[PDB]
RNA sequence: AGGAUUGAAAGGGAAUAAGAUUAAUAGUUCUUAAUCAAGAGAAAUGGUAACAUAUCAUGAACUUUAAAAUGGAGUGUGAAAAUCUACGGAAGAGUUCUCUUUUCUUCUUAACAAAAGUAAAUUCCACUGAAAUGAAUCAAUCAGAGAAGUGGAAUUUAUUGGCUUUGUAAGAAAUUCAAUGAAUUGUGGUAUUUUUGCAGUCUUCAUAAAAAUUAAAGGGAAUCUUUUGCUCGUAC
RNA sequence: UGUAAGUUAGCAAGAAAGAGUAGCUCUGGUGAUCGAAUCAGAACUUUAAAGGUUAGGGGAAUCCGACUGUUUAAUAAAAACAUAGCAUUCUGAUAAAUCUAAAAGGUUCAUUACAGAAUGUGAUUUCUGCCCAGUGCUCUG
RNA sequence: CACUCAUUUCGUUAAAUGUUA
C-alpha cells in the first residue's frame, strides 16, 4: 500500500485507465479514497468535504465504487 | 507476559534462526525472523570500510539502484579516496621521475 | 602384548594433522626464466599468523612475467619485513633482507633462511622461528657452496639453490615458560594429537615394554639398537652418550 | 600496590617464584609499546606471535615473538648491510 | 607562480579524480561564497581513443572526439604539473571565468561542446600530446 | 576453461504477513495486502571535498577487489519488549454496615512501503593551525603524516531510514451495552530485567571454515501491464 | 572494630576474637532544568530483633601429592594418572618414527632442528656424591 | 676414474634449457 500526498496525483490516477476499483472510507475526521490498481493500493486522505465531492465526481462511471462507513461490507 | 513459539521447524538458536517478538492486534505477540548483520565494502589497500555503500546481504545489492552500490569516482566502490589519491600521485610522480632520470637525462 | 602408541601413530586416524585453518603451503615461487636470469618484484601485502607454526607468513604478490594477471605467493616472513615492502627474487637481486637470491650470489658469512636443498624445490632448511643458515664457503670449480645448518651440521648445495636473506621472524618463542597444562593443550590446537604423554612405566606389560611390576621401574637398559623392531624401540635409540654431559 | 610481584600477581601463588620471575620479564616486553621504525611513534603493539602492528601509522611488521626486534636479528641486519657494502664496492 | 593561467594540473579528488585539466583563473584568497583557495580548470573528461588505418573517416573522427569539463576545484585537490599550454591556441578557455560558474545548476552545454570541439581539433593536429592521453593510475 | 561423485531438515541460502477458519491442517486453506525469480509487451549531471541524483545517464573478452565469512572475556551505551510507575480518563467486575474519590480487568495492531518531526555512536571532508600543550572516557585514548572549534558527508541502530508518526488500518481485534446495531482504543518515566546492535579495552607458543552465489572497479570490444512458479515432507 | 605464626611476599584471611541488627515518628547526604533507591544519624515503644525459608563450625600439628584437571560405567576418587619445570636420545627431510601382503602406497608432514620422533623425573628453593668391573648402547678404530 | 642411457627423488601453466647470432 502506497499513499498519494496531494490532490493533483490522485486525479491522474482515476484519469488513467490502470484503475480497477475504488473504495471510499469515511472516518470521524477525514475520508480516504483507496484506488485499487494492478500492483498497489493507492490511498488519498481528504480532510475537506468540498474536495471530497470533487473527487467523487471524477470517478469514471464504469468502475466499481464501494462506500464504507462505521459498518464494513 | 505472553510466551511465544518458533513458527518454522528450526529449534536451535543458530545465526540464521534469529527472531523478534513483536506485539500484534489484540495484545498477542507474534514471532518474526530477523536478518543477519552484514559487513560493508572495504578498500582493497587499507582495508577500511567504504562510505556511500550500505551494509546488506550480497544478493540485496542487485535490488538497489545503480547509483546506490558505488561512488562516482575512479575505482569507486573498491578503493577509498585516500587509497585512490595515492594511486594518482604514484602514477604521475614515478612516470615524471623516469622521464628525467632516464629517457634523455 | 598390545601395540604401543608409537605404532598406532603411524596409521594416522586420530593423529592426523589438524590442518584445517592453515593458510597454505609456504614456499618460494616456481623457478622460471625471469628468476634464473633476471629479477621479479613482489609486494608484501600482509603478514598473517599461520596456525600450527610459530613464524608469521607473508602474502607477497608478484605481478606476472608472461601473462596478464597476478601471482599470489605465500612466503615465510623474514624478520624486519613490513607491509607495503618491495622484495625482489632473482639472480641479480640486491643483498637486502627479505630478497630471494641463489645461494651462490650470497657472500661468505651471509645469513639466509628458507634454503633449498635441491634447486627448484621451493625451500627446505631454516624455516622455524628465529632459525637461519650461514654461508660457509663457495666452490666455483663444481658450482657448489657450503652452508651451516641450524643444528650445526654443514651441508654442500648447488650454487643456484635459492634462499631468502634474513632471520625467520618469531624468534625467542620457546624461551617463554609454559606455566599451565592448559597452555600446552592449546599449543597443539593446529598440530597433531600428542600432548598428554603417559609414561611407559605407568602402563602395564601388555601396553608398553616399560610396563613394570610392583615398583615403577624399567628393569632393562633403556639404550637400544637402531635395528630394534617397532613395538620394542622405546627409549633412546643408538645412544652414543648418555647422562648429564660435562 | 605490590612490593615486587608486579605483573605476575595474576598468577597468585601457584607456579614457583623463579618461573613467575622468568615469565614476568617476558610479559612486560610482550605487552609494551615500541617505537615505529617508519613513523617514530610509540605505537607498535603485538597482535600475534611475530606480528607487530603500528596503530596510528598503518604498518604491519614481522619481528620477534615477544619483542619488536630480537638481538639476533639486529646483528644480522648489520651483518648483511656490511656484506652488501663490500659486494657493492669491489 | 605555480598555479597560473595556462598551467596543466591533475585533479586529485572528486568525480574527475585523475583527469587532466588546464588552469583558467586563480583565486588563492577565496570569495564570500567560495571560502577556500580555488582555481577554475578546463579538463578532458574522456580522453580520445586510438585510431588505425582500417577505420573509416567518419569512425576516425568520432573516435578522436574529446569530452571536456569546466569545474571550480580547491587548490588542495589538484596537483600542478610542469606542463603549460598556450592560452591563445585554446582561446575559449580564456573566457571560462569564476562568474561563469553558478553553484547548483548545470554548466551551459553550449560552451562545453564549443570547448570540446576545439579540444579535439588541436588533438587531431597533434600539437599537444601529454594533455590528451589518459593517465593510467 | 580447469578439474570427477557423495557428504549438513543446527553451517551458507532469492522471495509472506495480519485476521478468520476445522471435530483435527495451516508462515500451507479463506479474506485482504505484499514480495521474489524466470520470461513477454560516440554514450548525463550536481558538490571545493567527503559524496549525491522515482532505471536513467551503454559497457564485451580479460583481470582485480569486496561480500557470503568468522574466537572469547569484561565495561559503557542506543533502541525495542516485558515488569513497575506518574498524569487523565472510558467501560465492566470485586468488597462494602466498618472503612475504602477504593482493588482488579481492557485500552492492541503485522509483513511490505512512506518521509511530518527528531536521536545515539563511529568514520571521513572543508576553513584554521595547538606549547602557557590541549581534547576527552566508567576505563582509555588522541593530535603539525594535523588536535580542539565551526560547518558539512556517510554508515550502523531486529523492513524501506533508528525512534515517534503515516499507508496497510479499523473496515481487523480487545473490552462493554442493546436486540444484528451501537460505544471507546491520550500522554509520560535521569526505574529493573531480557533481547538486539554499537564503541573502544583486554587475551592467546589458541588468531578462531569453504563453496554455491552477488556487487563493484580497471579495460574499451560493439554500435508501467501481463504470464508462469514443477517434485517431496507437513497429522500426533 | 580487629586479625597470629608461617610465606614462593602473591597469600594465610571470611584467620582467630568482639559489638551491632526489630517496629514506629523524624532529620541529613548523594542529581536534573521533577526523580533514583541508597547511606548516615536522632527520639519513642516493645516479647530486645539475620534466622519462617536460605545460610561457613573453628583452632594446633604430622604424612602424601606442588597447584587447576583425570581415573577402575556396576564394591577402590586416592598418595594413583596428567601437568608445567628439569634432563636424556636419535634425525638434514631421498631422514627419524611408523602403518601395509604389495604399491608412481600411508601418517607426523599445508612440516624442516625455536622441528619431528623416543623416553625418565615430576612446581619453586637447595643438591644431585663415588663407580665403565658385569649386562646394555656407542666408536671417528 | 669420466659419461648417461636404464634407475632413484623431485618441479612446473612440462612457459625461454643448450649453442650461435
Amino acid at each position: 500500500p502506497k499513499q498519494v500526498q496531494e490532490f493533483k496525483q490522485i486525479l491522474k490516477l482515476l484519469k488513467s485507465g490502470s484503475i480497477r476499483a475504488v473504495r471510499v472510507k469515511t472516518n470521524g475526521e477525514n475520508t480516504k479514497f483507496k484506488v485499487r490498481c494492478a500492483k498497489y493500493l493507492y490511498t488519498y486522505i481528504c480532510a475537506d468535504k468540498a474536495k471530497a465531492e470533487e473527487l467523487k465526481k471524477a470517478i469514471p462511471k464504469d468502475i466499481h465504487v464501494v462506500e464504507i462507513a462505521k459498518k464494513a461490507p | 507476559a505472553v510466551r511465544v513459539t518458533y513458527v518454522r521447524k528450526h529449534s536451535y538458536n543458530t545465526k540464521s534462526n534469529g527472531i523478534r517478538i513483536v506485539k500484534t492486534a489484540g495484545g498477542n505477540m507474534t514471532v518474526q525472523h530477523r536478518q543477519k548483520i552484514s559487513n560493508g565494502v572495504r578498500c582493497g589497500d587499507c582495508g577500511c570500510v567504504l562510505a556511500g555503500i550500505r551494509h546488506i546481504r550480497p544478493h540485496q545489492y542487485g535490488w538497489l539502484g545503480k547509483s546506490k552500490r558505488t561512488v562516482t569516482r575512479a575505482y569507486g566502490g573498491v578503493k577509498c579516496h585516500k587509497c585512490v589519491q595515492k594511486k594518482i600521485l604514484r602514477a604521475f610522480l614515478i612516470n615524471e621521475h623516469n622521464l628525467i632520470k632516464l629517457a634523455a637525462a | 602384548g598390545r601395540r604401543t602408541l608409537s605404532q598406532r601413530k603411524g596409521r594416522g586416524s586420530i593423529f592426523k594433522s589438524r590442518s584445517h585453518h592453515k593458510l597454505g603451503v609456504a614456499q618460494h615461487r616456481a623457478i622460471d626464466f625471469f628468476e634464473r636470469h633476471s629479477t621479479v618484484r613482489g609486494l608484501v601485502k600482509s603478514i598473517e599468523h599461520d596456525p600450527g607454526r610459530g613464524a608469521p607468513l607473508a602474502r607477497v604478490v608478484f605481478r606476472n612475467p608472461r601473462q596478464y594477471g597476478l601471482d599470489k605467493e605465500l612466503f615465510i616472513c623474514a624478520e624486519g619485513l613490513y607491509s607495503g615492502q618491495y622484495i625482489y627474487c632473482g639472480s641479480k637481486a640486491s643483498l637486502h633482507i627479505g630478497n630471494v637470491l641463489p645461494i651462490g650470489q650470497c657472500p661468505e658469512g651471509t645469513v639466509v633462511c628458507n634454503v633449498e636443498s635441491k634447486p627448484g624445490d621451493r625451500g627446505i632448511i631454516a624455516r622455524a622461528s628465529g632459525n637461519y643458515a650461514t654461508v660457509i664457503s663457495h666452490n666455483a670449480d663444481n658450482e657448489t657452496t657450503r652452508i651451516r645448518l641450524p643444528s650445526g651440521a654443514k651441508k654442500t648445495l648447488k650454487s643456484n639453490c635459492r634462499a631468502m636473506v634474513g632471520i625467520i621472524a618469531g624468534g625467542g618463542r620457546t624461551e617463554k615458560p609454559i606455566l599451565k597444562a592448559g597452555v600446552a593443550y592449546r599449543m597443539y590446537k593446529a598440530k597433531r594429537t600428542t600432548w598428554p604423554r603417559v609414561r611407559g612405566v605407568a602402563m602395564n606389560p601388555v601396553d608398553h615394554p616399560h610396563g613394570g611390576g610392583n615398583h615403577q621401574h624399567v628393569g632393562h637398559p633403556t639404550t637400544l639398537k637402531r635395528s630394534s623392531p617397532p613395538g620394542q624401540k622405546a627409549g633412546k635409540v643408538a645412544a652414543r652418550r648418555t647422562g648429564l654431559i660435562r | 600496590r605490590t612490593k615486587k610481584v608486579g605483573i605476575v600477581g595474576k598468577y597468585g601463588t601457584r607456579y614457583g617464584a623463579s618461573l613467575r620471575k622468568v615469565i614476568k620479564k617476558i610479559e612486560i616486553a610482550q605487552h609494551s609499546k615500541y617505537v615505529c621504525p617508519f613513523c617514530c611513534k610509540e605505537a607498535v603493539r603485538r597482535t600475534a606471535c611475530g606480528i607487530w602492528e603500528c596503530k596510528g601509522c598503518g604498518k604491519q611488521i614481522a619481528g620477534g615473538a615477544y619483542t619488536l626486534s630480537t638481538i639476533s636479528g639486529a646483528t644480522v641486519r648489520s651483518t648483511v648491510r656490511r656484506l652488501r657494502d663490500a659486494k657493492n664496492s669491489q | 607562480k605555480i598555479l597560473a593561467p595556462g598551467r596543466v594540473v591533475i585533479i586529485l579528488s572528486g568525480r574527475f579524480a585523475g583527469k587532466k585539466a588546464v588552469v583558467s583563473s586563480v583565486n588563492l584568497q577565496g570569495t564570500k561564497d567560495r571560502k577556500y583557495g580555488f582555481v577554475t580548470v578546463v579538463g578532458v573528461e574522456r580522453a580520445p581513443l586510438k585510431i588505425t588505418r582500417k577505420m573509416s573517416a567518419k569512425v576516425q573522427e568520432m573516435r578522436t572526439s574529446v569530452k571536456s569539463f569546466c569545474k571550480v576545484i580547491n587548490v588542495n585537490h589538484v596537483m600542478p604539473t610542469k606542463y603549460t599550454v598556450n592560452l591563445e591556441q585554446f582561446n575559449l578557455i580564456k573566457q571560462v571565468k569564476i562568474n561563469n560558474f553558478e553553484a547548483g545548476k548545470v554548466y551551459p552545454i553550449s560552451q562545453k561542446k564549443a570547448i570540446s570541439s576545439q579540444f579535439a581539433e588541436e588533438y587531431r593536429k597533434g600539437k599537444e600530446s601529454w594533455l590528451f592521453t589518459k593517465l593510467r593510475f
